[PDB]
C-alpha cells in the first residue's frame, strides 16, 4: 500500500536542511506564531488598558522593559479568543484587552508540545533512545506549571507572568513578598538542581578538557580528534585518581556520569514545578508557626526569619496599589510600614 | 494631555499678575534646575532638610511668600529661612553667593525666570508626586 | 635522605590517599578551624548584635532556630572592617556577643578554599595533566570572595557580608535588590544565563550521550554495567548523536569534536559566573542595575509607568523595612 | 609567512599572539605599537575630557578620570581647587597624543618591515628567554626607569610647583613639599601596617610628606635594584624555584598586575589625599559621614542638645561611642568612624568628636561641604543615574570614585585568572605535557592504587 | 550535505546582491513608513504620548468588565475629547 | 546545479522578511519625540 499517506510521509521525512516531520505541521506554526506575537507586541502593543503601563518600543520601552502584558484582571481566565464574545473580531481591541497573551502562551504550549513530538520522531528514525525528550519533560513542566496552572488557580490571567525581562522580576519580588517562595523546598530543591546542573556542566567539561590524550602535535587539541575514533579522546583514570585524591570520591562509570547528569537538572525543574502548583492555591510555604508563638509572646526574640517577613510586608504594601490597579488600593501614608527614618 | 498655555500660565507676583511661559522656557527651566538645584531639590523635596519643600502650597506661606516668579527670583539672588528672619547666602546657592557656589556663576536673570517657572508648573503637572517623596515614586 | 627531604616526599605524594601538597598544609588547618568553630557556632552561639544597635539576633539552634532559619550571625556593625580575633576581646562572651565567629569562619574559610584552588592545580601537575580544573575552580571561589569580603569592603562593614545560613543568605538577597538593583545589572543578568546555559547544556550533554549508549547488556540489567572502567573504547556512538541532535536544530548547530563540545560545556557556566561574581564585586561600589525610574514621560509631562517602575514599588517596600530600627538620617548611604 | 599559520607555528589564529614568542623582532613591534595605543588614548582622552569639561561644574559632577589626575599633581588649580588655567591639561593631552604616533611608527615598523628575529641582527637587542643573565639585564634596565620616574614626582612636588593638598590650611592649595619624610620606620612603618579598619595598610597614608619621601624611597631602591640586576645572574637557590620561558615570566606579571589593581581599587575607594575629594567627590564613607554631620547641624539649629539625644535603639541620635571609647558620629555610619577628612578635623578633640566644639566652632563652610558629599555620595546606576537605587530620574551623576574603582576591579580579577592560566600552562609546557596525556606513559598507570 | 546550495556561495554571489540591495532597503523603508505614517498606533491600539490621559484626569482607563470591555475601551477614547 | 526555492527558502524569509520590517520601524521610532 502506497497511498497518498504513504507519499506525505516520504516528503515530511526528507533528508532536508531544517528536517520537518509530522511533528513540524504543529511544531512550526505554533512556534512561529508564539515568537512573531512576542515580537509584534513588544514592539507595537501596549498595556495601558489592563495595567496602567507602557510596554512597547513604540511608546519608549527598552529591551528589558518591553513586555506582553498578561489580560486585566476582569477577564477572569478567559481564552481571549479573537473571535470571543470580549473581543467580538476587533483585532485592534483584542490587541488593548491582552489577547496576545493567551495567543502567546496557548500557541507556545502547543509549540513545545510539538518540539518533544519532533525529538520523538527524529530519534525514531535515527535509531537512537529518546532520553532527550524525557529531558525536556521538565522545561514543559516548568512552563505549564508557572504560565497555565498558577494563574488557573489564582483570579485571573493577570496574575500570571508577563511576557517580558523586567515583568518576569516583578514577578519573583511578587513572589518573595506574597508567598514567600525562597521558604518553599520544592524552590529549594530546584535551586539545588539548577546550580548543580551548572555544576556539572563546568566540572565535567573541564576535567575531559584537562585529562585529554595527546593525540597531535600542535599546542590546539581540538584538531586531534576524530568523530569516528573508537578511542576516548581523555583519560578516565587519570581523571578518577584526580578526583578522589582532591575531592575523596570520583566517577568511575561513564555511563553512570552522564545519566546523571540528565538527572539532577531534570529532577529540580521537576520538584519546583510541584511548588508552584501549591502556589497556585496559596498553599505556601510562609511561616514556622512555633517562631511565630515565640515572636508574639518575647519581643527580644529575632532571627533572620522573622527579619524576612518584615520585608516581605514592606513589598506587599508598597506594591500592590501599582501592581493590582483593579483592586483600587488607596493606602494613605500614615498605614505604611517604615522603619525609623527611612 | 498636553503641555498647553494654560499650564504654563503661573502667577508673577504676589498681586495676582500672571505670565505665561513658552514650552521653550519651561524645558530650559527643567535643564537649569537639574544642573544648579536638583542634586538637593529633585522631586521637589530637600535632601538636607526634609522638612522644606517645593511644593507651591509650602512656598505661599514662607515669608516673603515665594509662590510667584518674583518670589522664587528673589530667594535665588538672596534666600532666607522660611520666615524671612535670616539671610542664608552663605549656606544656599545664590547669586549673592556665587563667589562660593560656582555654578551659580553663569546664570542670567533670564535663566532665573525659567529655573522660577519650572518649580511653578511641574506640581500643575505631577500633583503630590511633586515634593511627596518616596511614598509617590 | 635526610629528613626534610622525607618530609617534602610524604607531602608531595601522589600516593596518599587525599593529596595533601604544599598548599594542603595550609588548607587543612584553616579549613578545620573554620568547619569546627561553625558546627559549634550554629549549634549554640547565643544572639548577635549584627547590626551595631544593642539589638541581638539569635542564629543558633539551641536559641530557637531550625535548620531553615539558623545562622552563623555576621559581626557587628559597631566594628566595621575592623579585625576582631579572639585576642582583642575582654572576653569570650563579648567576643560571641560582637559576632566574632563571623570573623574567624570566613578568614579561615576563603584561606582554605584559595588553597583548595591551588591544590588542585598541583595535584594536576603531579600526575601529568593539563592544568586548568583550578580555573573553572575559580568562578565559585570568586563568588564566594564576592559575598564574604569584597561586597563587606565597598560597604564599610563585614555586618553586610552574607550571613552563614539559609534564612540569612535570602535576607542578604533582598536588601541586596533593595540597594543596588541587582535583577537590572547585565553582570546578574549574565550570571543567571550562565547557571541556566550551565543547567540546560548539562542536561543536554546527558541526554545525548545516554541516548547513544551502545547496546552492551540486556533489559534485566543497568546499562551502566556496558561501561567498563579504564577501557580503551568510547562507550556511546558520538556520531549518531550528532546525527539525532543536528536534525533536531540543524547540521551545524551541532558538535562533533567531542573536545570542543567539552571545552564549551566548561566555558559557559564559568564565563557566566564569573560575570555574577564581577556583578556583585562591583555593585559592593554601588554602580548599580539600570535605573528607568520615570523613564517614560507623556506629552503633558505624566509619568507613564512601565515593569520598572513597578519593580521600584517592591525595592521601595525592601528599603523602607529593612534593619527598622539603624537608621537615623533619611539617606541609606551605606 | 613565517610562522604566520596554525600549520608552521601549531598555534590557531584565536591564539595568533602565541606565534610572536620566539620572534623577538616583531614581538618588539608589538609591544611598541600596543605602547602607542596607551600613550593615544591618554592623549586623546584628555581633550575629550577638556573640551567637555565646564570650569564652574566641580570635576567630579562632569564623568572626569584624567582632568583629576593633572590636577592632583598642582596643574591648572588654586585654592580650594578650582581651576584656574585649562593650559596645562591642553598640553598634557596633545603632548600625550603627538607621541603615540612616534610609538606606532616604531610598532608597525618593528612589527611587518623590521627584522622577525633580533638575533641575528643585534646581540644587544637579542634575547633568549632562558638566558637568565640577559633576562635580569633587560629587567634591571626597566628597574632604572622606573626609578627615574618616581623621582621625576619627587621633582614635580619639591622644585617644579609642588602638589595638589587637601589638606593644606586654609582649604586645600598647590603646596611645594619641602621636607618629604626620609625616615624609614615611617615610610616602611607603612608596609607593616594591619589592612583592616582604622590601619588601613599603605591606603591610609595622608599626607604628602610621606608621599614624597615613599617616592625618593622607591626611586632609589628601583635604581639600585636594578645596578643589581644588570651585574647579577640569578642564584642557585632562585634558579631552582623558578620556571624559566617566556610564558612563565608573563604569568609572574600577570599576577604582579593584579595585586596592583586590586591595591588601585582600595586606594581609590578610601583614600582622600592622593585622591582629593575636591576632584573626585567624596568617599562612600565621607558621603556617610557627611549626613550625620549634615542633620546634626540642622538640629542643633533648631535647639536640639545633640550631645544628649538618645535614639531609638538607646544610642546617641547624633553621637555615640566608638568599641575604644572615641566620640563618634551615630547611626549606620558608626561603621565609617575611621573616617579621617580635611572639613572635620577642626571638630576633633583628643576623645574623638569635641561636643564644645560643636555646639560653638561649626564654621558655614563645613556645613557647605558637607552638604555638597552628602548629595554627591558614590551612589548611582549604571546609565548614570545619581543616589540610591530606588531614586527617580533627574541627576546625571556616578561618581569618578565608583568609576575607577568598579573598572579596576574587573581588571584585576581577569589579571589574577590570566595569571593561573599561563603559570599552570607554563609549568606544563616546561615539564612536557601541555598538549594531553602521551598514551603509552600514562603516569597514573605506573602508580599503586589508592585502594 | 543536505543538497541546498551553500550560504556562503549564495551571499557571495552578485546576483543575490542585485536583489537584495533592493528588497532588504525596501523592507526597511516600509518599516520606518509604518511608524511615521502614524499607522502603527492605528492597527494595534497604542496611545500617541498625548493621548494616554485626558487634560486633566490622572486616573487610568482600566478595563474594568469582561463583556462590556470593547464598550469600556471605545467610552475611553471618547472622553479624550 | 541547486535549486532556488526551497523549505530552507521559506523558513529563512519567513524570518529574515518582518526582521528587517521591524528593524525599519523600530529606526523610526528613535526620532519620535513626545
Ligand atoms: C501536561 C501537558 C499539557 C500540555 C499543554 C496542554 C495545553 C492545552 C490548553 C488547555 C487550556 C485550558 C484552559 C482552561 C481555562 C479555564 O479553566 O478557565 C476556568 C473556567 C472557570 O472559570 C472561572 O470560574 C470562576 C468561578 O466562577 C463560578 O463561581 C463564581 C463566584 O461564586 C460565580 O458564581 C460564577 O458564575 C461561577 O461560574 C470565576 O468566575 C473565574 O473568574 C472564572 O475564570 O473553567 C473552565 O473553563 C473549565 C474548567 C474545568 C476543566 C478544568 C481542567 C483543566 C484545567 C486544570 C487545571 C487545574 C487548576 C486548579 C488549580 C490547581
Ligand atoms: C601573594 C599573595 C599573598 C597573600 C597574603 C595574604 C595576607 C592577607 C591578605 C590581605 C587581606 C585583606 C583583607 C582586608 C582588606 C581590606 O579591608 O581592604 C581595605 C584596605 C584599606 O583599608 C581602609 O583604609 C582606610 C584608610 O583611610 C584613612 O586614610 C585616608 C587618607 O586619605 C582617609 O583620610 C580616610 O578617610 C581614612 O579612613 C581606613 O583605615 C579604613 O578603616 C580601612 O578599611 O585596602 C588595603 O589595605 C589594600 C588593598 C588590599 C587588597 C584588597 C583585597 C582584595 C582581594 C581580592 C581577591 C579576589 C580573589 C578572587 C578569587 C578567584
Ligand atoms: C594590540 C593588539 C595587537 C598587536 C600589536 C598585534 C601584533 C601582531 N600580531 Mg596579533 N592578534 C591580535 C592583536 C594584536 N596583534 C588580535 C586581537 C588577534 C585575534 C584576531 C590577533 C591574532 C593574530 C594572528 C593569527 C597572527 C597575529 C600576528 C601578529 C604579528 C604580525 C601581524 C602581521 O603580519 O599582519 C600583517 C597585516 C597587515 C600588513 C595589514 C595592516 C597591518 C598594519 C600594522 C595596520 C596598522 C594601521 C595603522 C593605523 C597605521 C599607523 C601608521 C602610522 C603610525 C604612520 C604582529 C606583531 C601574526 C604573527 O604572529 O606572525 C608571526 C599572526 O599570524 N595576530
Ligand atoms: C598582558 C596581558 C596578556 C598577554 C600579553 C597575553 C598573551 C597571550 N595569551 Mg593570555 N590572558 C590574559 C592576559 C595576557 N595574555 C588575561 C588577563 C586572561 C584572562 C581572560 C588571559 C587568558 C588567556 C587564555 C584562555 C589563552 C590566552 C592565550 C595567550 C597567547 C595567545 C593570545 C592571543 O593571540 O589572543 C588573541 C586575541 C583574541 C582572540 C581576542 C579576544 C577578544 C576579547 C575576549 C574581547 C574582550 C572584550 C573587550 C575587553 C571589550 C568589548 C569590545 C567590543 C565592544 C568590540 C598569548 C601569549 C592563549 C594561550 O594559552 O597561548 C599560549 C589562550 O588559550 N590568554
Ligand atoms: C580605566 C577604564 C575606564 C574608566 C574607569 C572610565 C570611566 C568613564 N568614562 Mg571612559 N573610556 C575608556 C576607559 C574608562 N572610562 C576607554 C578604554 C575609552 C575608549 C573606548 C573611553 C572613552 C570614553 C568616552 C567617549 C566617554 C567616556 C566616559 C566615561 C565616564 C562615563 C562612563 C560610562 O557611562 O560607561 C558606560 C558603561 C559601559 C559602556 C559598560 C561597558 C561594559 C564592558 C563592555 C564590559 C567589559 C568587561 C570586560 C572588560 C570583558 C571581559 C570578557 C571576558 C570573556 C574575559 C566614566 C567617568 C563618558 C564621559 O562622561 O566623558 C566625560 C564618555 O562620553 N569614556
Ligand atoms: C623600547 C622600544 C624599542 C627598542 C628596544 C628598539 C630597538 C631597536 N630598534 Mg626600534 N623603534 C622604536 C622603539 C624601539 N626600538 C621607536 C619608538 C621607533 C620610531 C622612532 C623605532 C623605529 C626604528 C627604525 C626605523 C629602526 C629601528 C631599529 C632598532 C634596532 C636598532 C636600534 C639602535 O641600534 O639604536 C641605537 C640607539 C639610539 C640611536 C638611541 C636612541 C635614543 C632615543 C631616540 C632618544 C630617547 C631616549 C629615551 C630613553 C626615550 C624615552 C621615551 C619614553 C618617554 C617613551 C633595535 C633592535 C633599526 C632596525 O630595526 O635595524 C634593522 C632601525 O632601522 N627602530
Ligand atoms: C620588578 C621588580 C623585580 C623583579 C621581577 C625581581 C626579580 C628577582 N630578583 Mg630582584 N630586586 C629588585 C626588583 C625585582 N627583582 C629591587 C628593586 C631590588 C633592590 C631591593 C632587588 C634586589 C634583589 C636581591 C638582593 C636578590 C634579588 C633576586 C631576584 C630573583 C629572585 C626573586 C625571588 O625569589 O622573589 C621571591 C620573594 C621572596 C623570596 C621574598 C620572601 C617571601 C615573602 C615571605 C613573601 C611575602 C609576600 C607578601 C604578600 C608581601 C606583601 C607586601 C609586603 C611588603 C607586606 C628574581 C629574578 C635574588 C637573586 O637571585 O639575585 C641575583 C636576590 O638575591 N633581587
Ligand atoms: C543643597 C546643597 C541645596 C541646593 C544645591 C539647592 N538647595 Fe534650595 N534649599 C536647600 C535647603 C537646605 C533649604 C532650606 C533652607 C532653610 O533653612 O530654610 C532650601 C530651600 C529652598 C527654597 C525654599 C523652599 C520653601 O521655602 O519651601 C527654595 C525655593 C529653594 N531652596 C530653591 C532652590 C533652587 C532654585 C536651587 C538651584 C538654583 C536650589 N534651591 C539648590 C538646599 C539646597
Ligand atoms: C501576532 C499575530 C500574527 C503574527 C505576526 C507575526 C508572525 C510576526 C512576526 C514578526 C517578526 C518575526 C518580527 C521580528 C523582529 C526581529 C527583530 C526586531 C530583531 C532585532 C534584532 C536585534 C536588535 C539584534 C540585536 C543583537 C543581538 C540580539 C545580539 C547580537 C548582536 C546584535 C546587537 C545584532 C498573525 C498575523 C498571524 C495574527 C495576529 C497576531
Ligand atoms: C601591528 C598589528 C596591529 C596593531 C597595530 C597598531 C596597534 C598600531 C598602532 C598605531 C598607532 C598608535 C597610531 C597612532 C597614530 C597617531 C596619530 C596619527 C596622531 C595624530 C595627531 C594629530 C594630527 C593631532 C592633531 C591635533 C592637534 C595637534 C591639536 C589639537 C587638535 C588635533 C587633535 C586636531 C593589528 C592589531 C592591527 C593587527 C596587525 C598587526
Ligand atoms: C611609594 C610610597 C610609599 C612607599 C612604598 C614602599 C616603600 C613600598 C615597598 C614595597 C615592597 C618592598 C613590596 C614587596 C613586595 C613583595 C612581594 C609581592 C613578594 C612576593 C613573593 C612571591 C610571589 C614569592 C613566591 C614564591 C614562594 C612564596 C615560594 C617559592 C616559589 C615562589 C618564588 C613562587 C608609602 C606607602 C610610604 C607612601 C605612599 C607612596
Ligand atoms: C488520518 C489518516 C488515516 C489514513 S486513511 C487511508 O489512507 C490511504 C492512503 O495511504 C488510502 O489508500 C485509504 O483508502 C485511506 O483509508
Ligand atoms: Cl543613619
Amino acid at each position: 500500500e502506497r497511498g497518498w499517506f504513504d507519499i506525505l510521509d516520504d516528503w515530511l521525512k526528507r533528508d532536508r536542511f531544517v528536517f520537518v516531520g509530522w511533528s513540524g505541521i504543529l511544531l512550526f506554526p505554533c512556534a512561529y506564531l508564539a515568537l512573531g506575537g512576542w515580537l509584534t507586541g513588544t514592539t507595537f502593543v501596549t498595556s495601558w488598558y489592563t495595567h496602567g503601563l507602557a510596554s512597547s518600543y513604540l511608546e519608549g520601552c527598552n529591551f528589558l522593559t518591553v513586555a506582553v502584558s498578561t489580560p486585566a484582571n476582569s477577564m477572569g481566565h478567559s481564552l481571549l479568543l479573537l473571535w470571543g464574545p470580549e473581543a467580538q473580531g476587533d483585532f485592534t481591541r483584542w490587541c488593548q484587552l491582552g489577547g496576545l497573551w493567551t495567543f502567546i502562551a496557548l500557541h507556545g504550549a502547543f509549540g513545545l508540545i510539538g518540539f518533544m513530538l519532533r525529538q520523538f520522531e527524529i530519534a525514531r528514525l535515527v535509531g537512537v533512545r529518546p532520553y532527550n525528550a524525557i529531558a525536556f519533560s521538565a522545561p514543559i513542566a516548568v512552563f505549564v506549571s508557572v504560565f497555565l496552572i498558577y494563574p488557573l488557580g489564582q483570579s485571573s490571567w493577570f496574575f500570571a507572568p508577563s511576557f517580558g525581562v523586567a515583568a518576569i522580576f516583578r514577578f519573583l519580588l511578587f513572589f518573595q513578598g506574597f508567598h514567600n517562595w525562597t521558604l518553599n523546598p520544592f524552590h529549594m530543591m530546584g535551586v539545588a538542581g539548577v546550580l548543580g546542573g551548572a555544576l556539572l556542566c563546568a566540572i565535567h567539561g573541564a576535567t575531559v578538557e584537562n585529562t585529554l590524550f595527546q593525540d597531535g602535535e600542535g599546542a590546539s587539541t581540538f584538531r586531534a580528534f576524530n568523530p569516528t575514533q573508537a578511542e576516548e579522546t581523555y583519560s578516565m583514570v587519570t581523571a578518577n585518581r584526580f578526583w578522589s585524591q582532591i575531592f575523596g570520591i570520583a566517577f568511575s562509570n561513564k555511563r553512570w556520569l552522564h545519566f546523571f547528569m540528565l538527572f539532577v537538572p531534570v529532577t529540580g525543574l521537576w520538584m519546583s514545578a510541584i511548588g508552584v502548583v501549591g502556589l497556585a492555591l496559596n498553599l505556601r510555604s510562609y511561616d514556622f508557626i512555633s517562631q511565630e508563638i515565640r515572636a508574639a509572646e518575647d519581643p527580644e526574640f529575632e532571627t533572620f526569619y522573622t527579619k524576612n517577613l518584615l520585608l516581605n510586608e514592606g513589598i506587599r504594601a508598597w506594591m500592590a496599589p501599582q501592581d493590582q490597579p483593579h483592586e483600587n488600593f488607596v493606602f494613605p501614608e500614615e498605614v505604611l510600614p517604615r522603619g525609623n527614618a527611612l | 494631555a498636553e503641555l498647553t498655555p494654560e499650564v504654563l500660565t503661573v502667577p508673577l507676583n504676589s498681586e495676582g499678575k500672571t505670565i505665561t511661559l513658552t514650552e521653550k522656557q519651561y524645558l530650559e527651566g527643567k535643564r537649569l534646575f537639574q544642573y544648579a538645584c536638583a542634586s538637593c531639590h529633585v522631586g521637589g523635596i530637600t535632601k538636607t532638610n526634609p522638612s522644606l519643600d517645593l511644593r507651591t502650597e509650602t512656598l505661599a506661606l514662607a515669608t516673603p511668600p515665594r509662590d510667584n516668579i518674583e518670589g522664587l527670583v528673589d530667594y535665588m539672588k538672596n534666600p532666607t529661612t522660611y520666615d524671612g528672619e535670616q539671610e542664608i547666602a552663605e549656606v544656599h546657592p545664590s547669586l549673592r553667593s556665587a563667589d562660593i557656589f560656582p555654578k551659580m556663576r553663569n546664570l542670567t536673570e533670564k535663566d532665573l525666570v525659567a529655573i522660577a517657572g519650572h518649580i511653578l508648573v511641574e506640581p500643575k503637572i505631577l500633583g503630590d508626586k511633586w515634593g511627596g517623596g518616596k511614598v509617590y515614586y | 635522605a635526610n629528613l626534610w627531604e622525607r618530609f617534602c616526599n610524604w607531602v608531595t605524594s601522589t600516593d596518599n590517599r587525599l593529596y595533601v601538597g604544599w598548599f594542603g598544609v595550609i588548607m587543612i588547618p584553616t579549613l578545620l578551624a573554620a568547619t569546627i568553630c561553625f558546627v559549634i557556632a550554629f549549634i549554640a552561639a547565643p544572639p548577635v548584635d549584627i547590626d551595631g544597635i544593642r539589638e541581638p539576633v539569635s542564629g543558633s539552634l539551641l536559641y530557637g532556630n531550625n535548620i531553615i532559619t539558623g545562622a552563623v550571625v555576621p559581626s557587628s556593625n559597631a566594628i566595621g572592617l575592623h579585625f576582631y580575633p579572639i585576642w582583642e576581646a575582654a572576653s569570650l562572651d563579648e567576643w560571641l556577643y560582637n559576632g566574632g565567629p563571623y570573623q574567624l569562619i570566613i578568614f579561615h574559610f576563603l584561606l582554605g578554599a584559595s588553597c583548595y584552588m591551588g591544590r588542585q592545580w598541583e595535584l594536576s601537575y603531579r600526575l601529568g595533566m593539563r592544568p586548568w580544573i583550578c580555573v573553572a575552580y575559580s568562578a565559585p571561589l570568586a563568588s564566594a570572595f564576592a559575598v564574604f569580603l569584597i561586597y563587606p569592603i565597598g560597604q564599610g562593614s563585614f555586618s553586610d557580608g552574607m550571613p552563614l545560613g539559609i534564612s540569612g543568605t535570602f535576607n542578604f538577597m533582598i536588601v541586596f535588590q533593595a540597594e543596588h538593583n541587582i535583577l537590572m545589572h547585565p553582570f546578574h543578568q549574565l550570571g543567571v544565563a550562565g547557571v541556566f546555559g550551565g543547567a540546560l547544556f548539562c542536561a543536554m550533554h546527558g541526554s545525548l550521550v545516554t541516548s547513544s549508549l551502545i547496546r552492551e547488556t540486556t533489559e534485566t540489567e543497568s546499562a551502566n554495567y556496558g561501561y567498563k572502567f579504564g577501557q580503551e573504547e568510547e562507550t556511546y556512538n558520538i556520531v549518531a548523536a550528532h546525527g539525532y541532535f543536528g536534525r533536531l536544530i540543524f547540521q551545524y548547530a551541532s558538535f562533533n569534536n567531542s573536545r570542543s563540545l567539552h571545552f564549551f560545556l566548561a566555558a559557559w557556566p564559568v564565563v557566566g559566573v564569573w560575570f555574577a561574581a564581577l556583578g556583585i564585586s562591583t555593585m559592593a561600589f554601588n554602580l548599580n542595575g539600570f535605573n528607568f525610574n520615570h523613564s517614560v514621560i507623556d506629552a503633558k509631562g505624566n509619568v507613564i509607568n512601565t515593569w520598572a517602575d513597578i519593580i521600584n514599588r517592591a525595592n521601595l517596600g525592601m528599603e523602607v523595612m529593612h534593619e527598622r530600627n539603624a537608621h537615623n538620617f533619611p539617606l541609606d548611604l551605606a | 609567512a613565517t610562522n604566520r599559520d596554525q600549520e608552521s607555528s601549531g598555534f590557531a589564529w584565536w591564539a595568533g599572539n602565541a606565534r610572536l614568542i620566539n620572534l623577538s623582532g616583531k614581538l618588539l613591534g608589538a609591544h611598541v605599537a600596543h605602547a602607542g595605543l596607551i600613550v593615544f588614548w591618554a592623549g586623546a582622552m584628555t581633550l575629550f575630557e577638556l573640551a567637555h569639561f565646564i570650569p564652574e561644574k566641580p570635576m567630579y559632577e562632569q564623568g572626569l578620570i584624567l582632568i583629576p589626575h593633572i590636577a592632583t599633581l598642582g596643574w591648572g588649580v588654586g585654592p580650594g581647587g578650582e581651576v584656574v588655567d585649562t593650559f596645562p591639561f591642553f598640553v598634557v593631552g596633545v603632548v600625550h597624543l603627538i607621541s603615540s604616533a612616534v610609538l606606532g611608527f616604531g610598532g608597525v615598523y618593528h612589527a611587518i618591515r623590521g627584522p622577525e628575529t633580533l638575533e641575528e641582527y643585534s646581540s644587544f637587542f637579542g634575547y633568549d628567554w632562558k638566558d637568565k643573565n640577559k633576562m635580569t639585564t633587560i629587567l634591571g634596565f626597566h628597574l632604572i626607569v622606573l626609578g627615574i620616574g618616581a623621582l621625576l614626582l619627587v621633582a614635580k612636588a619639591m622644585f617644579f610647583g609642588g602638589l595638589y593638598d587637601t589638606w593644606a590650611p586654609g582649604g586645600g592649595d598647590v603646596r611645594v613639599i619641602t621636607n618629604p619624610t626620609l625616615d624609614p620606620r615611617v615610610i616602611f612603618g607603612y608596609l607593616l601596617k594591619s589592612p583592616f579598619g582604622g590601619e588601613g595598610w599603605i591606603v591610609s597614608v595622608n599626607n604628602l610628606e610621606d608621599v614624597v619621601g615613599g617616592h625618593i624611597w622607591i626611586g632609589l631602591i628601583c635604581i639600585a635594584g636594578g645596578i643589581w640586576h644588570i651585574l647579577t645572574t640569578p642564584f642557585g637557590w632562585a634558579r631552582r624555584a623558578f620556571i624559566w620561558s617566556g610564558e612563565a615570566y608573563l604569568s609572574y606579571s600577570l599576577g604582579a598586575l593584579s595585586m596592583m589593581g586590586f591595591i588601585a581599587t582600595c586606594f581609590v575607594w578610601f583614600n582622600n589625599t592622593v585622591y582629593p575629594s575636591e576632584f573626585y567627590g567624596p568617599t562612600g564613607p565621607e558621603a556617610s559621614q557627611a549626613q550625620a554631620m549634615t542633620f546634626l547641624i540642622r538640629d542643633q539649629k533648631l535647639g536640639a542638645n545633640v550631645g544628649s539625644a538618645q535614639g531609638p535603639t538607646g544610642l546617641g541620635k547624633y553621637l555615640m561611642r566608638s568599641p575604644t571609647g572615641e566620640i563618634i558620629f551615630g547611626g549606620e555610619t558608626m561603621r565609617f568612624w575611621d573616617f579621617r577628612g580635611p572639613w572635620l578635623e577642626p571638630l576633633r578633640g583628643p576623645n574623638g568628636l569635641d561636643l564644645n566644639k560643636i555646639k560653638n566652632d561649626i564654621q558655614p563652610w563645613q556645613e557647605r561641604r558637607a552638604a555638597e558629599y552628602m548629595t554627591h555620595a558614590p551612589l548611582g546606576s549604571l546609565n548614570s543615574v545619581g543616589g540610591v537605587a530606588t531614586e527617580i530620574n533627574s541627576v546625571n551623576f556616578v561618581s569618578p570614585r565608583s568609576w575607577l574603582a568598579t573598572s579596576h576591579f574587573v581588571l584585576a580579577f581577569f589579571f589574577l585568572v590570566g595569571h593561573l592560566w599561563h603559570a599552570g600552562r607554563a609549568r606544563a609546557a616546561a615539564a612536557g605535557f601541555e598538549k594531553g596525556i602521551d598514551r603509552e606513559s600514562e603516569p597514573v598507570l605506573s602508580m599503586p592504587s589508592l585502594d | 550535505t543536505t543538497g541546498e546550495r551553500p550560504f556562503s556561495d549564495i551571499i557571495t554571489s552578485v546576483r543575490y546582491w542585485v536583489i537584495h540591495s533592493i528588497t532588504i532597503p525596501a523592507l526597511f523603508i516600509a518599516g520606518w513608513l509604518f511608524v511615521s505614517t502614524g499607522l502603527a498606533y492605528d492597527v494595534f491600539g497604542t496611545p500617541r504620548p498625548d493621548s494616554y490621559y485626558a487634560q486633566e484626569q490622572r486616573s487610568i482607563p482600566l478595563v474594568t468588565d469582561r463583556f462590556e470591555a470593547k464598550q469600556q475601551v471605545e467610552t475611553f477614547l471618547e472622553q479624550l475629547k | 546545479s541547486y535549486p532556488i526555492f526551497t523549505v530552507r527558502w521559506v523558513a529563512v524569509h519567513t524570518l529574515a522578511v518582518p526582521t528587517i520590517f521591524f528593524l525599519g520601524a523600530i529606526a523610526a521610532m528613535q526620532f519620535i519625540q513626545r
